[PDB]
DNA sequence: GCATCCGTGAGTCGAGG
DNA sequence: TATAATGGGAGCTGTCACGGATGC
RNA sequence: CUCGA
C-alpha cells in the first residue's frame, strides 16, 4: 500500500536515524562500519541472502556475522540502544523502498 | 480513522475479532491494537496543594480524609463561606469545583477549596475584604470526581469548623501533534519538568513537559491490529 | 473412459533482389 | 542531487494431424 | 517474396 504523508516521514527518519546508530556503532566498537552495516542488514534479511560483499575485507558468512552479532550483543545497555536503532533502520528501509516501487513504474513507462 | 474522530480501545490492549475499534471501525482479526500517529497528546499534570475551608460544625460529617464523589457536609440552608483575608482573587476553576486564591501583591495569603454544589460569587481577579461571600454552599455538597482530599485537619472554633485539606488531583493539558513530528513517550508514562514528549524537526515546535504529571494518546490517524 | 489445447511438421533445386 | 510526481498497452488470424497432459 | 524446372 501508499505510504501516507506521516508514513513516510517515520520511515524516512528511522533510515537517518539508523545510518547515524551505525556511525556510532563504528565509534564504540572500533569496527568497520560497512561491516556492521551488512550485518544488521543480514540479520534482519535473514539466513537466506547471505553473501559476499565486494568492498568487505571479510568474506561475510553467517559464521562471521554471528561473530560481530555475538560482539554486539555484549554492549552496555546504553550501547546497545544503536544496535535497535539500527535494526529498525535497515527494516524502514526496506518498507520504505517497497511502498515505493509505484513512483518507478510510472518514470519507467516513458522511456 | 476519520478525521477528529477518538478511538473506543485504548493503546496495547487485546482485540477480539469483530469488536469495533472506534465508531467507524471493526476489527477483523484479534490481536494487539496500536497506535499510529497520535494527532493529539493530553498530559495529565499532577499538583498536590494545601486549601481551606470553613463550614458549620452541625452540617460537617468527620472524615479523616475524602475519596471523590465523597459527601463533606449536608446544609440545611443556604451558607455563605466568607473571605478570612483580604486580597485580589485568582479563580482556578476545574472541571468541577474550584480553587479560589486570595494574594496580596505577588505573594498568595490565601487559598481556598470549593467543592461541588458551591457557587462562586466572585470572578477572577477581583478584589475582596474580610468577611465578604466568596461561595455559597447550597445544600449537600461534595468533593469533585477529579480531586481527592489526602489528610484533613480540623479546627474548632465557635460554632464552625476550619478544615486544612491536603489536596491532590491532576490538570489536563492538550498539545496538537503535526505529521512531522514523533511522539518519543509511551501510552501512561510518567514525566518530569525538561522531558520531552513529541519532538519534531525544529526545537523550538518540540513538546516537553512543564511540571511532572501522566501521558495520555488521542486521536491516532490510524490504528494497527497485530 | 472421452472432448479439449498445445506443439509440430507440411518437395527440390535453381534465379531475381 | 530536494515543488510534486506512485499499477503497461499491445491485441486481423481462412490448415492439420498427433502425442499429451488433462480434465471434463 | 516473385520467377524457373
Amino acid at each position: 500500500p501508499l505510504l501516507t504523508l506521516e508514513e513516510e516521514v517515520e520511515l524516512a527518519r528511522k533510515v537517518e536515524e539508523g545510518m547515524e546508530a551505525i556511525k556510532k556503532l563504528s565509534e564504540i566498537t572500533g569496527l568497520d562500519p560497512d561491516l556492521i552495516r551488512e550485518v544488521v542488514r543480514a540479520k534482519i534479511l535473514g539466513s537466506a541472502r547471505v553473501r559476499h560483499i565486494p568492498g568487505l575485507k571479510e568474506t561475510l558468512d553467517p559464521k562471521t556475522v554471528e561473530e560481530i552479532d555475538q560482539k554486539l550483543k555484549s554492549l552496555p545497555k546504553e550501547h546497545k540502544r544503536y544496535l535497535h536503532i539500527a535494526r529498525e533502520g535497515e527494516a524502514a528501509r526496506q518498507h520504505l523502498i517497497e511502498a515505493n516501487l509505484r513512483l518507478v513504474v510510472s518514470i519507467a513507462k516513458k522511456y | 480513522l476519520p478525521p477528529g474522530v477518538d478511538a473506543l480501545v485504548k493503546d496495547g490492549e487485546e482485540v477480539v475479532k469483530g469488536q469495533e475499534l472506534a465508531p467507524g471501525v471493526v476489527s477483523r482479526l484479534d490481536g494487539v491494537a496500536l497506535y499510529r500517529f497520535p494527532r493529539r497528546v493530553r498530559v495529565e499534570y499532577v499538583k498536590k496543594e494545601r486549601a481551606g475551608l470553613r463550614l458549620p460544625l452541625a452540617a460537617w460529617v468527620e472524615k479523616e480524609a475524602y475519596k471523590p464523589g465523597e459527601i463533606l457536609a449536608e446544609l440545611p440552608e443556604p451558607y455563605l463561606f466568607r473571605a478570612e483575608e483580604e486580597g485580589v482573587v485568582e479563580l482556578k476553576e476545574l472541571e468541577e469545583g474550584a480553587f479560589l486564591v486570595l494574594r496580596r501583591e505577588d505573594e498568595p495569603v490565601a487559598t481556598y477549596f470549593l467543592p461541588v454544589g458551591m457557587t462562586p460569587l466572585v470572578v477572577h481577579g477581583e478584589i475582596v475584604e474580610k468577611g465578604q461571600p466568596l461561595a455559597e454552599a447550597k445544600g449537600l455538597l461534595r468533593m469533585p470526581r477529579q480531586v481527592r482530599a489526602a489528610q484533613v485537619e480540623a479546627e474548632e472554633e465557635g460554632e464552625t469548623v476550619y478544615l486544612t485539606l491536603f489536596l491532590e488531583w491532576t490538570e489536563p493539558k492538550d498539545y496538537r501533534v503535526q505529521p512531522h513530528m514523533n511522539v518519543v513517550v509511551p501510552e501512561g508514562a510518567r514525566v518530569e519538568a525538561g522531558d520531552k514528549i513529541v519532538a519534531a524537526i525544529d526545537p523550538e515546535e518540540e513538546v516537553i513537559a512543564e511540571a511532572e504529571g501522566v501521558v495520555h494518546l488521542h486521536e491516532p490517524a490510524s490504528i494497527l491490529v497485530v
